[PDB]
């Protein structure tokens, strides 16, 4: 199964407050957290359930142009199935059911098959910490970059894969590598939130980091210049860059008020933490040949249905987490061509 | 042939209490043998019972060195001290002895294929030990999804970032080395390698001669379980049926001392009937078998598989010396 | 070298800084009122004016000529009034907070790497002057809320 | 699944102090700020519920026009509802559920929260311009690159939503950089016969160029009209000035209003002990610009003039064009109050 | 890298008032009257506007206005103390007006190409007024670094 795979892009345009923990330590509704390195994660299963319905949408609407020609889901099913096929168009439309060209590729409703896509973990790549000099600063760890090593080489893999095995550097809790828009001119030190860091002199490990990126995610970075973030990355110790997720999300207090008194309702206050803008996330997207039951003509393979779900999702802008209304969840998506 | 496993994302392995809609909460267990060697068929036949053996499967930790973790024997006191059961004449009754009282807790944890080379002749190191906790995590994801009671609890396994599971396969039968494949419950996938056969196995095969001549002379043998067995004959027992120790050519058997865990219930689909496979209780990994025979053991590897299903991974029994 | 170890070394020295203002003027309740009010003042002054004019505004209040602009020379014992007891014990305690954090031992050094955080921002940066304004803000709320829980008015 | 979007203009008039409780410092009560760069910010949720309060009142009051017509919703409500519409106002009248448009287009009451959700998504209002203090001149309006970057890819996100081309092109030809001694400021600042112009304590020298303010100022027109909440554009476009990014970094943190409030003791007429407390405030004339995000009303049995988006967003439009609300609370001292102009793009 | 204005005042005092308590350590009459003058420079400022002060600064030195070029001033060429401390003052004042803590700093001066006193003379009420500012944040400098590390009476 999962022939080939893809790989995903995410960014933060607003905070994020996707999902909860099982910890539950001081904030009342932290954010989804990896178990043994505690790093902030959107679950592929949650990840799945917007990439899912945002497809769903685009097929009640039909823009799913597929090899730059639209898609007609009321035909196709039609085309496809006969018979029942005008039931099927009733059961969807009486939402008991979902159109036809998503199932095959984003799985059966609730009412078989199987998707031909897997939706992994969004593991993130870089987080925001503000800084001194440079003010804020993407900081990442060094075993961030072994993870993204491993996984990026399931899709590009050739040069990508000889500078990929270049990925190794040791850190101490106090040095650092950072991009020149971040260290104090003249005192060769970083400085980010609080914590005095020390530049360790490189000339490769930030570049790599920044090659990958543009190969991956086009030239442009998610309408920001690519060379304007070349200046900004702060890779730190692992102690470092773990304490920084657990401290350096926004915990936002949150209440309600009664008009009837004007003042705040007794046991009505509470603290919810957010992922904070501008992180690039990034999940791995596994795709099989889907299972074959009189498809369309343009999804028989998976070369096929992996381009559909690649064009139609590049630069979208879906919302994740439980704060759609206050401007939460808001992220631009850039798939790896 | 080795058959590296690493798990991009955490692993579920579906309990055989059912979740669809009621039973929210799905928990998770160790990874069962028929799984993975449905995976591997899966694998297999995308490349080019099944017809090919799969001897078992273990975890591995890849820290520099690549070593394969076993599952930690119920031999093995909480102090890293070994038990050892001898019988009393004067009572009539054999008892479990580890020399520092007749009551003991079982380690739970791992041991390494070096520990197994030593733990076959009777003694354990310190090094030789793994804790659960340097391996897997239990996390649990909460809340993933007319839903307002949707809202389902799931505890995976958070394998750590050096740790995965790795498969064991006899030589031949070769086919694609590097690839993707989906393993588990809720859809997950790993990222599995094809590795050459690692030095811990030649290093336990090559003194395989010492511990077989040793346990020959002693007349006393251990059966470590890897792998869970089914051991029944017509139904699930975990007795040890003594013809099954006569085809490595054990002439009697005095008497067979076993400890063990609770036995693990499972099943699994039929695809070719669409209808779940029958009910099985298997006796858990880790249990060790002490027998008293009477002759000598032909085995020429230091390894045989016992019980029914030995072809998915079942039945891995290791013969040692107490 | 994360955030709880900064927090620690702070939570430390200030206990340990209050501690020994308690102790050493335990009898004269007027200069701990004094402390305690010019702690509970002292950051807001910070924010409002900047780092160099409150450490200048400390200096100004010594009723005695100064040779040079040091914490380590300082001793406020000689002085009679409690104003200028508590004025001269918060330089000193925020400028060897500034110079040398917890001692060398400790994880966190201080920011000036020595020098008299008055020097430090007379010929330093302005991101310089600005991260000492930012640590000397903590280490003030820290200040305060000991004395606010020790010291008594 | 949201078809406009809508900017949402913010000129503080009075300090403005959107509290932040979750703050482990007692030194004084902050405004929040995004954490990860330290520039001020009011959240949706802060932002959102003072605009339901305030639509909530006015359909109470009957006070908004749908359409160019008065908008009735005890009528609508039978309209809508028929049976048991009578026992939904008593709920109403028992300030149990919010009216008909309220719940339309913010969301129910907490009550019906799983009946459905609302038609508009606040977004957070976000630093356009900064006052702080010059020497040439009484203020100046700071922003930086990072900050127009910021608003150049919020036009973005309105572009994708209703598939324009020319939201993208509005700012395509912004590419403005700055040295940290450098600056563009308007000709009402810049000290006479030296180019230089000092805001607060930092001196900085002022770069030659005029077409990054010019394309600026007129994209404010696009959003906001010629009316700059009440004065010409033109009136304020020489006291604009572009500081790095790092200088504005330190404005935002350290020019914002602290004020050190205080109680008495009315017997003994002076202050009264321990009651002394400091807070932090958002300079008056800020500057700052939000973005609602509205889609289709998820709740069905609406009239024909909410029908689409596009009814929706002409309700918004009109009812809170060059309005002032009050965002954040200290309203019984005069603070927070703040002038609102919407406005779609081009 | 930028600087701060701040800066560059905490900087020129510190340097103004360790000169004058370097060269004239034992002088005490000198030490204090200096010390009064700076704090009492201001009010007259305010009072009576900084062109009236730095031309009363004048009167005392008993030189003529209209000839008034501060590079031109040899502050210890005078016999009283109080003379010493008038030009001490008044070159301080006019050198910061003219050339800030130099042309490298970060202040390079606001008047920049003649004498303060003949800037007030011939330029617009906006000019002076920032003039009288910058006099005024640099006296409370000068005076906070006086009446602390010199000698008062």
């Amino acid at each position: 199964m999962f022939e080939k795979a893809v790989v995903f892009g995410l960014y933060s345009i607003t905070p994020v407050h996707a999902g909860s923990g099982a910890e539950l330590s001081v904030i009342a509704l932290p954010i989804q957290r990896e178990r043994h390195t505690g790093f902030p994660v959107i679950w592929g299963q949650s990840l799945k359930g917007v990439l899912r319905s945002r497809f769903r949408q685009l097929e009640l609407d039909e823009k799913i142009e597929v090899e730059s020609q639209k898609w007609k889901w009321k035909e196709k099913t039609k085309e496809v199935l006969k018979e029942k096929a005008d039931e099927f168009i009733k059961k969807v439309e009486e939402r008991k059911r979902d159109p036809l060209l998503t199932e095959i590729v984003f799985g059966p409703a609730t009412d078989e098959h199987a998707g031909a896509v897997s939706v992994g973990d969004a593991k993130i790549l870089l987080f925001p910490v503000r800084s001194a000099k440079g003010v804020f600063a993407f900081v990442t760890s060094p075993i961030v970059i072994q993870r993204l090593k491993e996984d990026f080489e399931l899709v590009s893999e050739i040069e990508l894969k000889q500078i990929l095995s270049r990925f190794k550097v040791e850190l101490s809790n106090n040095e650092t590598i950072a991009g020149n828009a971040l260290i104090l001119n003249g005192e060769n030190k970083v400085i980010l939130e609080d914590i005095v860091l020390k530049v360790k002199s490189d000339s490769n490990v930030i570049e790599n980091l920044v090659e990958v990126l543009k190969t991956l995610f086009g030239d442009n970075f998610f309408g920001k210049p690519i060379e304007s973030i070349k200046e900004r990355i702060a890779i730190v110790s692992d102690d470092v860059f773990k304490s920084f997720t657990r401290f350096s999300t926004e915990i936002v207090a949150r209440v309600r008020i009664d008009a009837e008194k004007g003042t705040v309702a007794r046991g009505g206050l509470w603290y919810e933490e957010f992922l904070p803008s501008d992180t690039l996330m990034y999940s791995l997207i596994a795709v099989g040949s889907p299972k074959k039951e009189n498809l369309p003509k343009e999804v028989d393979n998976t070369q096929k249905i992996v381009n559909v779900l690649k064009v139609t999702f590049n630069n979208a802008f879906l919302q994740i987490g439980g704060d759609e209304t206050v401007g939460k969840g808001f992220v631009k998506v850039r798939a790896g061509v | 042939m080795i058959l590296v496993m690493k798990p991009y994302d955490s692993l579920l392995f579906r309990e055989p209490r059912p979740f669809d809609v009621n039973n929210h909460v799905a928990r998770t267990i160790l990874p069962l043998p028929q799984t993975l060697a449905g995976a591997v068929r899966s694998a297999i036949y995308v490349k080019y019972e099944p017809e090919f053996e799969i001897l078992g499967h273990f975890f591995y930790r890849y820290d520099g060195k690549f070593e394969l973790l076993v599952e930690s024997p119920h031999d093995v006191t909480q102090n890293l001290g070994l038990v050892k059961p001898h019988r009393i004449d004067k009572l009539g009754i054999t008892i479990l002895m580890d020399s520092e009282g007749i009551k003991f807790r079982p380690f739970n944890g791992f041991l390494k294929f070096s520990g197994l080379i030593d733990y076959l002749q009777g003694r354990i190191a310190e090094d030789s030990v793994v804790e659960r906790q340097k391996i897997f995590k239990k996390e649990r994801r909460v809340g993933i999804a007319t839903k307002e009671e949707h809202f389902y609890q799931v505890e995976m396994l958070r394998f750590s970032d050096d740790c995965g599971i790795a498969v064991w396969v006899e030589d031949g039968v070769d086919f694609d080395d590097e690839g993707i494949l989906g393993v588990g419950g809720e859809r997950r996938f790993v990222k599995f390698e094809k590795r050459e056969e690692p030095e811990c196995i030649t290093n336990l095969r090559s003194k395989w001669k010492k511990i077989r001549d040793k346990i020959n002379e002693t007349g006393r043998l251990k059966i470590y379980l890897a792998t869970p067995a089914i051991l029944g004959a017509k139904g699930y027992s975990s007795k040890l049926d003594y013809d099954l120790l006569g085809d490595i050519g054990i002439e009697r058997v005095r008497s067979v001392n076993f400890i063990g865990g609770k036995p693990v219930i499972f099943s699994g689909w039929d695809f070719v009937t669409r209808k779940p496979k029958p009910t099985r209780y298997a006796v858990p990994a880790g249990s060790v078998y002490f027998v008293e025979f009477e002759g000598e053991v032909k085995l020429d590897m230091p390894y045989l598989k016992l019980g029914k299903l030995t072809k998915l991974g079942y039945g891995l029994c290791f013969m040692g010396v107490w | 070298m994360d955030i709880r170890e900064i927090e620690q070394e702070r939570a430390s020295f200030a206990f340990k800084v209050v501690s020994d203002i308690k102790d050493k003027y335990s009898q004269n309740k007027k200069v701990q009122g004094k402390y305690s009010s010019y702690a509970e003042k002292a950051p807001t002054i910070i924010l409002n004016n900047g780092l160099g004019a409150t450490l200048a505004f400390f200096l100004s209040k010594l009723e005695k000529p100064i040779d040079d602009v040091d914490y380590k020379s300082i001793n406020p014992e000689s002085f009679g009034n409690a104003e200028n007891i508590a004025y001269a014990f918060l330089y000193k305690h925020l400028s060897t907070w500034l110079a040398e954090g917890n001692g060398k031992d400790s994880a966190f050094s201080g920011l000036t790497n020595g020098e008299d955080p008055l020097k430090y921002i007379m010929e330093k940066t302005a991101i310089d002057v600005a991260i000492s304004t930012e640590e000397a803000l903590s280490i003030l709320n820290w200040i305060k809320k000991f004395a606010k829980a020790m010291l008594e008015e």
